[PDB]
C-alpha cells in the first residue's frame, strides 16, 4: 500500500512548492494520477485477500472504499476552488494540505491489518475534518458543529480503545488476519455485553445511528463543500467498514445484542426520511437522507448474512457517489444565491437545463432507480432483511415510498415550477461545475455495467 | 377580503361577484345555450327583484342567504376557462417564460447572431437606468408619511418621465413564448 | 433460431439507436421526430417477422445473452423471453407507438422541446419493451421503474405548472406503494425458490403462494390503477395528450395486468388469489366507470374508461382466463389510443378546450375525427365484430359461465352498461347537438400526420381483433355452450346502457332545473377518494414528519438527553469546583478534613 | 439581517408583544403567537392554517407560484401548505358527510363481495373430466407409484 | 365607476411602453446571422 | 332549510359564507386599512429593490430568513420540559421502538422455534 501512501504524501510538496496559480491544477492532475493508479487494488482473489505486509492488506471490502477515497480528492479540489479563490494563498495551501492529509489517513485506515492502528488512523481522520469544518465553514455554527462532531466520536471511541487493548491482551493480537483464525465465540455475560457495546458504539456514531446522529445535520451542513463531500462520501463509511471488521469478534452475542439497534435503524430510516419531507435547508435535507441511507447499512451489518454484506457495501459505495453529487449540486446553487433555503431559488430548469438534468440523475440514483448500484445495494439489503423477518418489508417498503417522496420534491422545489422573480444573479453553469457533476455520475453509472467489484469480500 | 387597491369589497361589489359566480355555476349546471339562456334570464329577474332595497342591514342579510343559496346550489366541477386558475392550460407556459436578464448572460457568439436586437436592447437598458433615479425621486416626493396607504402607483407627471416601477411590467415575457 | 433471435434483438437495438443519436448530437436536426417515427415503423416491420414465425410453429425461446452478476447462486443475466406474450405485445406496442408519434409530429409541433419529448417517449418505449420481454424479476423491475420514471417526466412535462408536478409526484407515490408489493414478491421468490428467473419459478411450482401473489396483486394495483391506488391515472391526464394516449391508455397502465398475466401458472393453482383479483377488479371497474358517468373533462372520462377496462382485465385474470386478459390488452390498445387521439384532435381544434360542455357540433365539422371517435366508442362498448368484440364479449361469456363471485359478476355487468353510458356521453356532448365553443372557429384537421396516424389505428380498430383472434393458438378451452339469455348478456346490457343514457341525454334539453343530489356529487367528486385521502393522509404524514420527528425528537429530545444534559452537568460541576474564595484558611481546613477522612473514614493508614 | 429581526422568546409583556408584531410585519391585534407550552415556537405567529391554494390567484403576487408576498409573515408550515401539498380549500360537500359516504360505500362493497363469495354462482354441470387417472403423469405424479383407478363412464 | 384618471394615465403610458417593447421583440430580415456552414 | 356547511380542519369555511366578512363596523375598516397599509409598504419596499437596475443579486426577504431561523435554531431555546412535552416525547419517541421490538422479537422467536423443530418449509432456501 506504500505505492499509494508515498504519492499522497508527495502531494504535500506538490502543493507547497507550486506556483501561486498552479496549486489547483497540479494537485488535480496528480491526484487523478493516483486515482488511476488505485485500480491495481482490484487484484482480488476468491479465497485470499490482497495481503501486502504486516501493516497493510486490502480485501474486496476495503478496495472499493479506497478507490472511492482516492477518486474523491480531485473532485473535492474541483468543488472547493471557486469559493476559496479570494482566500489567502497560504490558507489555500493549508486547505489543500488538510484534504491531502485526510486522504492519507483514510487510505491507511481502510488498509489497517491491525486494529489499534485502525483506531489510530480512524481517530486521526477527525483532526483535518475538524479543522476544515471549523476553519473554512461559512456560518457561525461551524464551531459548535465541530464540537459535536469531535465529542460524539471521541465519547464513542475511547471505550473502543479500551476494548481493542483488552482484545490485544486476551487474544494476543489485533491483526485481523490472525483473528480470522483465533476468534473465540463470545458467550453471554454482562462483561461480554459491554465488550460488545464498547466495540460497536463508536461505529454506531460514525455511521450514524438514529438518536446518536445529532452531529451530522450540523457537521455536514456547516462544513464547506469539500468537507461535506468527504464527510458524506467516506467518513460515514468508516463506521460500516469497522463494523464489518469487528463483528467477526462479536459472535454469537451479536445475534441477541443487535435487537435494539436494528429497531433504532428500522425506525430511524422511517423518521429521518420523514424529516427530509419538511426540511427547508436543502443541505440538511441531504444530511438526513444520508442518515436514512446509512440506517440500512447498519441493519444489514447487524443481521450479518452474506446478501446483507454485499448489499451494504454496494449501498456504501453508491451512497458515497450519490450523496457527494447531491452536496455538490446544492453547492452549485449556493454559489449563485448565497443561501441554503430550498424554497428560495425555484424553477432552475428554465434557466439551467443541463444542470437540471444532473439534478434529475442524482435524484433518480437517490431514489434507487434500477439498475443503479444504489438499487443493487438497496435491493440486496431488503432481500436479506426479508430473510431476517418477513414483517420488515413494511418498514422497508414504506421507506422506499418516502425515499422517493423527498427525492422528487427536492427536484420539484428547486428545478421546477415558476422561477423566482427577484433572483437575477443565476449565472449559466460553468464547465467546472458540470465537470464535477459528470465525474460524480459517470463512474456511478459505469458501475452498473460491472457491479461485482463493489460487492465486498463474499461475492 | 384581499384586493390591491381597495381594503375591502363593497356591498355592491359583493353583489356583482355573486351575480357573476351564480351565472357561471348555473351555466355549468345548464350546458346548452338556450336552456342556460332561459334560466339565466330567470336568475337576472331574481337579482332585479331585490335591486332597490335601501336598508343596508336587510340587503346584507339577503346577500348572505343568497350566498347560502349559491353554496347549496353550485356545480361540483364548474366550467373553468383553460388559462384560468384551475383550468387545464393554466400556467402551462411558465416553463417558457424566461426573464429578460438571462439575455445579459449570453456568450458574444450568440449575441452577435442578433445584432439589431441587442443593439436595440442597449437603448432599452439605457432608458431604464436614466429613468430610474427620476422615478425614485418621484416616488419619495409623492408618498405620504407612514408609507403608501394603497398599492396603487402614480403615472408619469412630466413630459419625458416614464411611469415609476415600469420595467417588470413592460418587459414581462409573452404568454406564448 | 438464427432469424428469430437476431430480429428480436435488432428490434430493441434499433430502438436504442436514436437515443445514441440525440445524445451524440452537435447540430440542429433534420426533423429528429421523423427519424424516431421512421425508427419505430422500422421496428414494427422488423418485429413482425418473429411474430409470424411464432404464428407458424409456436416457436418460443429465451435469449440469455449476457451474464451480468452471480450472487452466489443467483445468476442474473440479460435474458429476454420470447413467448406468446412478447410476440403478441411488441408489434402492437410498436404499431400504436408509431401512430402516437405521427400524431405527436403534429400535436407537439409548437413545442421548442420536441426533440426532448420524442427522446422521453422513446425512452418510455425502450423501458416498456424491457418490461414485457423480461425473463427475470430484476430486469422486469428495471422496465417497471423505468416506465414509472418516464411517466413522471411526461406527466410533469409543462413543469412550471404546479398541477403537473403535483400529479407526477402523485403517480410516483402510488406506483411506489405498488412497488412495495413487487419487491415483496421478489424477496419471497429469492428466499423460498432461490430464483428471480421465471422458469425456475414455474418449474418449482410453489403451493404456499399466498404472500407473493398478494405482493404481485399490490404491484398490479399500483401500476394498473386498481381501487385504492386508482386516482393517479386520472391525475396523469395533466401531461400532454400523446402522453395520455401512449403511456396512460394502452401501454404503461397494462403492465400490472401484464405482471399478473405473466405469473398465470401461479394463479391457476391459487383460488384465493383468483378471488382477490376478481373482487378487486370488479370493484375497480364498477367505481371508475361510475365516476366516468358525470365527468366533463374529456381526458378524465377516457382515463376512467381505461381504468375501468383495466378493472375488467383484472376480472378476467381472476376467473382464471389470463389469455383472454392479454387478448383484451392487445385489443384495447388500438381503440383506446385512438379515442385519446381523437379527443386531442378536438382539443387542438378548439384551442386547448377539454371540457365537453364547450364542444358540440363537431359531427360535420371534424368528419374524420367524428368517424374515428364513433368507431372507437363502438369498439369500446363491444359492437359486434369490431375489435373489442373479439375479447371483451368472450370475457363476459366466461365471466357468466364459471364458478365465480356473483357480486363481482353483477358489478362487471353494471360496468358494461356504464361503458355504453359514458361512450354515448362523449359522442353526445362532443359531436352531437349545437356548438358551445367560442366564436372564432379555427376547426381544422387536414394534416397528413393527423389523418394517417388516426387512419392506421382506425384500420386496427376495425380488423385487429379478427386478425389477432384468428392468428393466436388456443391456450384454454373456450366455453361456448350456454343458454340464450346468458349468451346475449353483454349485448343486452350494453344496448340498455345506450338506451338509458340516450334518455338521460334527452332530459338535458328540457327547460327544467334540478338540484344536484348526493349521488351526482358522489360520482362527480370521484367517490370522495381523491378529496379525503389526498388531504388527510399527507396531513397525518407531514405533521408527524415535523411536529413529531423533526422538531420534537431530533431538534429537542434526542438533543436534550445526550448532549445538553451532559454539557450542563459539566458546566455546573465546573462552576462548583472553581467557586473558591481564595482563602488560605479554608484550603487548609479542607486539608485537615481530608486527612481525617483518609484516616478515620477510609482507613488508608492500615 | 440583525438580531432583533430574528425570532426570540415568547412575549409575556404587552410591549414585547407589540415589538414582536412590529418584527413580524403584522398588526398587534392580528398577531397571535403559539401557546406557551414549550414546543419551541417562541414568538412566531400562529397564522390561521390556510393553504396557499385558498389565496386569491388573480392578485399580482410577489411570488405567484407560492401566492405569497415579500415581507409577509409565512406560516409555520408554509412548506406543508404549498399547492403541491396539503390543501385546506372548501369542498362543496361537507367533510364529515364525505367520510360517511366513502366509508359506507367501501364497507358495503366489501360486505357484498363477502356475500357473493359465501354464495357463489356456478353452471349446472358436473366436474370437468380428464383421462388417464385424472392426468396423473401430467400433473407431476411419479411413475414408480400407481394411483387409484379414476374411471369415467359415458352418459 | 372604472379607473381613476391617474390609473387611466398610468395604463395608457404602460400600454405605450409595452407595445413598444413587444414591437421591438421582432426580428430583422438579416437575423439570425448564421455562421458559414 | 339548507344543510349548513360544516368547516373542518382540512376544509375551511368559505369567505362568502363567513359572517365576519360582512362586518361593516368602523374598527374592521381600520383593521383592513391598516393591513392594506402594511402590505402596501412591504410591496413598495420590495419593488423598489426589485426594479433597481444597479441591483444584481438576491432581494433578501427577512420573512423567509426569519421563518428558516424559527424552524431550526429557535426551537431548543424556546423548549421547556413539562408534562406535555415529556409525554409526547416518550410516547412518540420510545413508543414505536418498543412496539416494533416486541413485534420483531415475537416473530423471530416463532420462526426460530419452527425452524429448530423442523416445521418451517426451508426446502430451496439457500440464499440468505
Ligand atoms: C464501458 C463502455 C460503456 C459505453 C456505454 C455507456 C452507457 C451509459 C453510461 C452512462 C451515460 C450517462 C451520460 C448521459 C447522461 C448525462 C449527461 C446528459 O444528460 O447529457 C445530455 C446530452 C444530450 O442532451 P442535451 O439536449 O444536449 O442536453 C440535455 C437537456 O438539457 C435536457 O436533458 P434531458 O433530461 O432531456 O436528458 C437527459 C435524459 C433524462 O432521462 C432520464 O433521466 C430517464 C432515464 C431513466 C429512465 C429510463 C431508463 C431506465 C433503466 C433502463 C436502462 C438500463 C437497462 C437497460 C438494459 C437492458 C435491460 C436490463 O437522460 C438521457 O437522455 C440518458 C439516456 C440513458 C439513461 C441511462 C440511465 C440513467 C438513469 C439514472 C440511473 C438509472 C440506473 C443506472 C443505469 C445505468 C445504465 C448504464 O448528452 C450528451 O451530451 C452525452 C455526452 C456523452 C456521454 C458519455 C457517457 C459515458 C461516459 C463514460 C466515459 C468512460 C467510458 C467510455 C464510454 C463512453 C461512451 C460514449
Ligand atoms: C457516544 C456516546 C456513547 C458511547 C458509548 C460507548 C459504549 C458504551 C459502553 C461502554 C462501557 C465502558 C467500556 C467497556 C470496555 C469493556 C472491555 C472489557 O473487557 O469488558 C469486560 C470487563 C470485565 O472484566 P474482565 O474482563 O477483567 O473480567 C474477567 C472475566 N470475568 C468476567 C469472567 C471475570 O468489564 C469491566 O471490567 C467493566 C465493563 C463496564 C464498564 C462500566 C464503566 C463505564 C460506564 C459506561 C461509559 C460509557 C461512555 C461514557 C461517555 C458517554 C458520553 C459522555
Ligand atoms: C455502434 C458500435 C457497436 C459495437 C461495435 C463493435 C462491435 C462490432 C460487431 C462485432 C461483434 C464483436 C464481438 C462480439 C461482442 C463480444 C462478445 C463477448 O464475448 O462479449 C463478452 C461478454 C459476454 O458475456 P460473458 O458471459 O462472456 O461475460 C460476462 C462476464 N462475466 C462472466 C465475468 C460475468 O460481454 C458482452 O458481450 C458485453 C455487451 C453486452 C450487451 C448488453 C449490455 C447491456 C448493459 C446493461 C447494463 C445494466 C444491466 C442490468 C441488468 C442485467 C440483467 C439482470
Ligand atoms: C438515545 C440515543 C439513541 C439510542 C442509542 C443506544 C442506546 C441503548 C444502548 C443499550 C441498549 C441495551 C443493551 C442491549 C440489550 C440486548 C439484550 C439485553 O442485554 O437485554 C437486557 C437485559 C435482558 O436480560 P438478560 O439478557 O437475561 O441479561 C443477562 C445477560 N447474560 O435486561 C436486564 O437484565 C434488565 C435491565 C438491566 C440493566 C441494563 C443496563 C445495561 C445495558 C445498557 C447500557
Ligand atoms: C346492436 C344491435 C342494435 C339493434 C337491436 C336493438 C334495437 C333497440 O332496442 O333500439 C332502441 C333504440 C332506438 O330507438 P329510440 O332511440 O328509442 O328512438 C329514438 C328515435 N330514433 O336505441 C338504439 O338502437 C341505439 C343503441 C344501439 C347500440 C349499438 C351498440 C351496442
Ligand atoms: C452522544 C454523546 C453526547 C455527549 C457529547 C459531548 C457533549 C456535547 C458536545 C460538546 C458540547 C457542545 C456545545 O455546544 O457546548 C457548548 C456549551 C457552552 O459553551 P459556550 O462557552 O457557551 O460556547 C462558546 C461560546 N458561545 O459547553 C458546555 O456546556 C460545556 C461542554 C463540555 C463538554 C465536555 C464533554 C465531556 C464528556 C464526558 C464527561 C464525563
Ligand atoms: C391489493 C390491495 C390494494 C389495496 C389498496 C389500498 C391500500 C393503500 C391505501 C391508500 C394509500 C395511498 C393513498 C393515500 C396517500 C395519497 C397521497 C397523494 O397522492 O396525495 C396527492 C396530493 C395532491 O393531490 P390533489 O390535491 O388531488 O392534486 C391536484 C391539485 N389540486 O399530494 C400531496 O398532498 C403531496 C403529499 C406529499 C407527501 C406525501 C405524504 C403521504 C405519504 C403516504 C404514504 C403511505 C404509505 C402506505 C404503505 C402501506 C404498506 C402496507
Ligand atoms: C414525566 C413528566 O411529566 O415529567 C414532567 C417534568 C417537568 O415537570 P413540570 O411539568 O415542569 O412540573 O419533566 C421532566 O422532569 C423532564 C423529562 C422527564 C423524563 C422524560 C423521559 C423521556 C423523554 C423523551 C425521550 C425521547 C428519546
Amino acid at each position: 500500500m506504500l505505492k499509494y501512501i508515498i504519492p499522497t504524501m508527495m502531494l504535500m510538496p506538490l502543493t507547497w512548492l507550486s506556483k501561486n496559480s498552479m496549486i489547483w491544477i497540479n494537485t488535480t492532475l496528480h491526484s487523478l494520477l493516483i486515482s488511476l493508479t488505485s485500480l491495481l487494488l482490484l487484484n482480488q482473489f476468491g479465497d485470499n485477500s490482497l495481503n501486502f505486509s504486516l501493516t497493510f492488506f486490502s480485501d474486496s471490502l476495503s478496495t472499493p472504499l479506497l478507490i472511492l477515497t482516492m477518486w474523491l480528492l480531485p473532485l473535492m479540489l474541483m468543488a472547493s476552488q471557486h469559493h476559496l479563490s479570494k482566500e489567502n494563498l497560504a490558507r489555500k495551501k493549508l486547505f489543500i494540505s488538510m484534504l491531502i492529509l485526510l486522504q492519507l489517513f483514510l487510505i491507511m485506515t481502510f488498509t489497517a491489518t491491525e486494529l489499534i492502528f485502525f483506531y489510530i488512523m480512524f481517530e486521526a481522520t477527525l483532526v483535518p475534518t475538524l479543522i476544515i469544518i471549523t476553519r473554512w465553514g461559512n456560518q457561525t455554527e461551524r464551531l459548535n458543529a465541530g464540537l459535536y462532531f469531535l465529542f460524539y466520536t471521541l465519547a464513542g471511541s475511547l471505550p473502543l480503545l479500551v476494548a481493542l487493548i483488552y482484545i490485544q491482551n486476551t487474544m494476543g493480537s489485533l491483526n485481523f488476519l490472525i483473528l480470522q483464525y483465533w476468534v473465540q465465540p463470545m458467550p453471554n455475560s454482562w462483561s461480554n455485553t459491554f465488550m460488545w457495546l464498547a466495540c460497536m458504539m463508536a461505529f454506531m456514531v460514525k455511521m450514524p445511528l438514529y438518536g446518536l446522529h445529532l452531529w451530522l445535520p450540523k457537521a455536514h451542513v456547516e462544513a464547506p463543500i469539500a468537507g461535506s463531500m468527504v464527510l458524506a462520501a467516506i467518513l460515514l463509511k468508516l463506521g460500516g467498514y469497522g463494523m464489518m471488521r469487528i463483528t467477526l469478534l462479536l459472535n454469537p452475542i451479536t445475534d441477541f445484542m443487535a435487537y435494539p439497534f436494528i429497531m433504532l435503524s428500522l425506525w430511524g430510516m422511517i423518521m429521518t426520511s420523514s424529516i427530509c419531507l419538511r426540511q427547508t435547508d436543502l443541505k440538511s435535507l441531504i444530511a438526513y437522507s444520508s442518515v436514512s441511507h446509512m440506517a440500512l447499512v447498519i441493519v444489514a451489518i447487524l443481521i450479518q448474512t452474506p446478501w446483507s454484506y454485499m448489499g451494504a457495501t454496494a449501498l456504501m459505495i453508491a451512497h458515497g457517489l450519490t450523496s457527494s453529487m447531491l452536496f455538490c449540486l446544492a453547492n452549485s446553487n449556493y454559489e449563485r444565491v448565497h443561501s441554503r433555503t430550498m424554497i428560495l431559488a425555484r424553477g432552475l430548469q428554465t434557466l439551467l437545463p443541463l444542470m437540471a438534468a444532473w439534478w434529475l440523475l442524482a435524484s433518480l440514483t437517490n431514489l434507487a432507480l434500477p439498475p443503479s448500484i444504489n438499487l443493487i445495494g438497496e435491493l440486496f439489503v431488503v432481500m436479506s432483511t426479508f430473510s431476517w423477518s418477513n414483517i420488515t418489508i413494511i418498514l422497508m417498503g414504506l421507506n422506499m415510498v418516502i425515499t422517493a417522496l423527498y427525492s422528487l420534491y427536492m427536484l420539484i422545489t428547486t428545478q421546477r415550477g415558476k422561477h423566482t422573480h427577484h433572483i437575477n444573479n443565476i449565472l449559466p453553469s460553468f464547465t467546472r461545475e458540470n465537470a464535477l457533476m459528470s465525474l460524480h455520475m459517470l463512474p456511478l453509472l459505469l458501475l452498473s455495467l460491472n457491479p461485482k467489484i463493489i460487492l465486498g469480500p463474499l461475492y | 377580503a384581499f384586493l390591491p387597491s381597495a381594503a375591502y369589497l363593497t356591498h355592491q361589489q359583493k353583489v356583482l361577484q355573486l351575480y357573476k359566480r351564480a351565472l357561471r355555476h348555473l351555466e355549468s349546471r345548464c350546458v346548452h345555450r338556450d336552456k342556460y339562456r332561459y334560466f339565466a334570464c330567470l336568475l337576472r329577474a331574481r337579482f332585479d327583484e331585490h335591486k332597490n332595497e335601501k336598508d343596508m342591514v336587510k340587503a346584507t342579510q339577503l346577500l348572505r342567504e343568497a350566498e347560502k343559496e349559491f353554496w347549496h346550489g353550485q356545480h361540483p366541477q364548474p366550467y373553468i376557462f383553460p388559462e384560468s386558475p384551475g383550468g387545464t392550460s393554466y400556467e402551462r407556459y411558465e416553463c417558457y417564460k424566461v426573464p429578460e436578464w438571462c439575455l445579459d448572460d449570453w456568450h458574444p457568439s450568440e449575441k452577435a447572431m442578433y445584432p439589431d436586437y441587442f443593439a436595440k436592447r442597449e437603448q432599452w437598458k439605457k432608458l431604464r437606468r436614466e429613468s430610474w433615479e427620476r422615478e425614485v425621486k418621484q416616488l419619495q416626493e409623492e408618498t405620504p408619511v407612514g408609507g403608501p396607504r394603497t398599492e396603487a402607483l402614480p403615472p408619469a407627471r412630466k413630459q419625458g418621465d416614464l411611469p415609476p416601477l415600469w420595467w417588470h411590467i413592460v418587459t414581462r415575457p409573452r404568454e406564448r413564448p | 433460431m438464427n432469424l428469430f433471435s437476431s430480429l428480436t434483438l435488432v428490434t430493441l437495438i434499433l430502438l436504442t439507436m436514436p437515443i445514441a443519436a440525440i445524445n451524440f448530437n452537435t447540430h440542429k436536426f433534420t426533423n429528429y421526430p421523423l427519424y424516431v417515427k421512421t425508427t419505430i415503423s422500422c421496428a414494427f416491420i422488423t418485429s413482425m417477422i418473429p411474430t409470424m414465425m411464432f404464428i407458424h410453429t409456436g416457436q418460443e425461446m429465451i435469449i440469455s445473452n449476457w451474464h451480468w452478476l452471480t450472487i452466489q447462486t443467483l445468476k442474473l443475466s440479460l435474458s429476454f423471453k420470447m413467448d406468446f406474450f412478447s410476440m403478441m405485445f411488441v408489434p402492437v406496442a410498436l404499431f400504436v407507438t408509431w401512430s402516437i408519434m405521427e400524431f405527436s409530429m403534429w400535436y407537439m409541433h409548437s413545442d421548442p422541446n420536441i426533440n426532448q419529448f420524442f427522446k422521453y417517449l422513446l425512452l418510455f418505449l425502450i423501458t416498456m419493451l424491457i418490461l414485457v420481454t423480461a425473463n427475470n424479476l430484476f430486469q422486469l423491475f428495471i422496465g417497471w421503474e423505468g416506465v414509472g420514471i418516464m411517466s413522471f417526466l411526461l406527466i410533469g412535462w409543462w413543469y412550471g405548472r404546479t398541477d403537473a408536478n403535483t400529479a407526477a409526484l402523485q403517480a410516483i407515490l402510488y406506483n411506489r406503494i405498488g412497488d412495495i408489493g413487487f419487491i415483496l414478491a421478489m424477496a419471497w421468490f429469492l428466499i423460498n425458490l432461490n430464483t428471480w428467473d421465471l422458469q425456475q419459478i414455474f418449474m418449482l411450482n410453489p403451493n404456499d403462494s399466498n404472500l407473493p401473489l398478494m405482493g404481485l396483486i399490490l404491484a398490479a394495483t399500483g401500476k394498473s390503477a386498481q381501487f385504492g391506488l386508482h386516482p393517479w391515472l386520472p391525475s396523469a391526464m395533466e401531461g400532454p395528450t400523446p402522453v395520455s394516449a401512449l403511456l396512460h391508455s394502452s401501454t404503461m397502465v397494462v403492465a400490472g395486468i401484464f405482471l399478473l398475466i405473466r405469473f398465470y401458472p401461479l394463479t391457476e393453482n391459487n383460488k384465493f388469489g383468483q378471488s382477490i383479483m376478481l373482487c378487486l377488479g370488479a370493484m375497480t371497474t364498477l367505481f371508475t366507470a361510475m365516476c366516468a358517468l358525470t365527468q366533463n373533462d374529456i381526458k378524465k372520462i377516457i382515463a376512467f374508461s381505461t381504468s375501468s377496462q383495466l378493472g375488467l382485465m383484472m376480472v378476467t385474470i381472476g376467473i382464471n382466463q389470463p389469455h383472454l386478459a392479454f387478448l383484451h390488452i392487445c385489443t384495447h390498445a388500438f381503440f383506446k389510443a385512438m379515442l385519446f387521439m381523437c379527443s386531442g384532435s378536438i382539443i387542438h381544434s378548439l384551442n386547448d378546450e377539454q371540457d365537453i360542455r364547450k364542444m358540440g357540433g363537431l359531427f360535420k365539422a371534424m368528419p374524420f375525427t367524428t368517424t374515428a371517435l364513433i368507431i372507437g366508442s363502438l369498439a369500446l362498448t363491444g359492437m359486434p365484430f369490431l375489435t373489442g368484440f373479439y375479447s371483451k364479449d368472450l370475457i363476459i361469456e366466461s365471466a357468466n359461465t364459471s364458478y365465480t363471485n356473483a357480486w363481482a359478476l353483477l358489478m362487471t355487468l353494471v360496468a358494461t352498461s356504464f361503458t355504453a353510458i359514458y361512450s354515448t356521453r362523449i359522442i353526445f356532448f362532443a359531436l352531437l347537438g349545437q356548438p358551445r365553443f367560442p366564436t372564432l372557429i379555427n376547426i381544422n384537421e387536414n394534416n397528413p400526420f393527423l389523418i394517417n396516424s388516426i387512419k392506421r389505428l382506425l384500420i386496427g380498430s376495425l380488423f385487429a381483433g379478427f386478425i389477432i383472434s384468428n392468428n393466436i393458438p388456443p391456450m384454454t378451452i373456450p366455453q361456448m355452450t350456454m343458454p340464450h339469455y346468458l349468451k346475449m348478456t353483454a349485448l343486452t346490457v350494453t344496448i340498455l346502457g345506450f338506451i338509458l343514457a340516450l334518455e338521460i341525454s334527452n332530459t338535458t334539453h328540457y327547460l327544467k332545473f334540478n338540484y344536484p343530489s348526493n349521488t351526482f356529487k358522489f360520482s362527480n367528486l370521484l367517490g370522495y377518494y381523491p378529496t379525503i385521502m389526498h388531504r388527510l393522509t399527507p396531513y397525518m404524514n407531514l405533521t408527524m414528519s415535523q411536529k413529531s420527528a423533526s422538531s420534537l425528537l431530533d431538534l429537542i429530545w434526542l438533543e436534550t438527553i445526550l448532549p445538553k444534559t451532559i454539557s450542563l452537568a459539566q458546566m455546573k460541576m465546573s462552576t462548583t469546583i472553581t467557586s473558591q474564595k481564595g482563602l488560605i484558611k479554608l484550603y487548609f481546613l479542607s486539608f485537615l478534613i481530608t486527612i481525617l477522612i483518609s484516616t478515620t473514614l477510609l482507613n488508608f493508614h492500615e | 439581517i440583525t438580531k432583533d429581526m430574528l425570532p426570540g422568546p415568547y412575549p409575556k409583556t404587552p410591549e414585547e408583544r407589540a415589538a414582536a408584531a412590529k418584527k413580524y410585519n403584522m398588526r398587534v391585534e392580528d398577531y397571535e403567537p403559539y401557546p406557551d407550552d414549550g414546543m419551541g415556537y417562541g414568538d412566531y405567529p400562529k397564522l390561521p392554517d390556510r393553504s396557499q391554494q385558498e389565496r386569491d390567484p388573480w392578485y399580482d403576487w410577489d411570488h405567484p407560484d407560492l401566492r405569497l408576498n415579500w415581507g409577509e409573515p409565512m406560516h409555520w408550515d408554509l412548506d406543508m401548505y404549498i399547492r403541491n401539498r396539503v390543501d385546506t380549500s372548501p369542498t362543496p360537500v361537507n367533510w364529515n358527510l364525505m367520510c360517511k359516504h366513502l366509508f359506507g360505500f367501501v364497507a358495503f362493497m366489501l360486505f357484498m363481495f363477502w356475500v357473493g363469495e359465501t354464495y357463489p354462482t356456478y353452471q349446472p354441470v358436473g366436474p370437468k373430466q380428464y383421462p388417464y387417472n385424472n392426468l396423473y403423469l401430467e400433473r407431476g405424479g411419479d411413475p414408480n407409484k400407481e394411483p387409484e383407478p379414476v374411471v369415467h363412464y359415458e352418459i | 365607476s372604472g379607473y381613476t384618471p391617474d390609473e387611466k394615465l398610468r395604463l395608457q403610458q404602460l400600454r405605450e411602453l409595452r407595445r413598444r417593447w413587444l414591437k421591438d421583440q421582432e426580428l430583422s430580415p438579416r437575423e439570425p446571422v448564421l455562421p458559414p456552414r | 332549510s339548507f344543510p349548513k356547511y360544516e368547516p373542518s380542519r382540512l376544509a375551511s369555511l368559505p369567505t362568502t359564507l363567513d359572517p365576519a366578512e360582512y362586518d361593516i363596523s368602523s374598527e374592521t375598516r381600520k383593521a383592513q386599512a391598516e393591513r392594506l397599509a402594511i402590505r402596501s409598504r412591504l410591496k413598495r419596499e420590495y419593488q423598489l429593490q426589485y426594479n433597481d437596475p444597479s441591483r444584481r443579486g438576491v432581494v433578501e426577504d427577512p420573512a423567509l430568513i426569519r421563518w428558516t431561523c424559527a424552524r431550526s435554531a429557535n426551537v431548543y431555546p424556546n423548549f421547556r420540559p413539562n408534562t406535555k412535552t415529556s409525554l409526547l416525547g416518550a410516547l412518540f419517541g420510545i413508543g414505536p421502538l418498543i412496539f416494533w421490538y416486541y413485534v420483531f422479537k415475537t416473530d423471530r422467536d416463532r420462526k426460530e422455534k419452527l425452524i429448530q423443530e423442523g416445521k418451517l418449509d426451508r426446502t430451496f432456501n439457500i440464499s440468505y
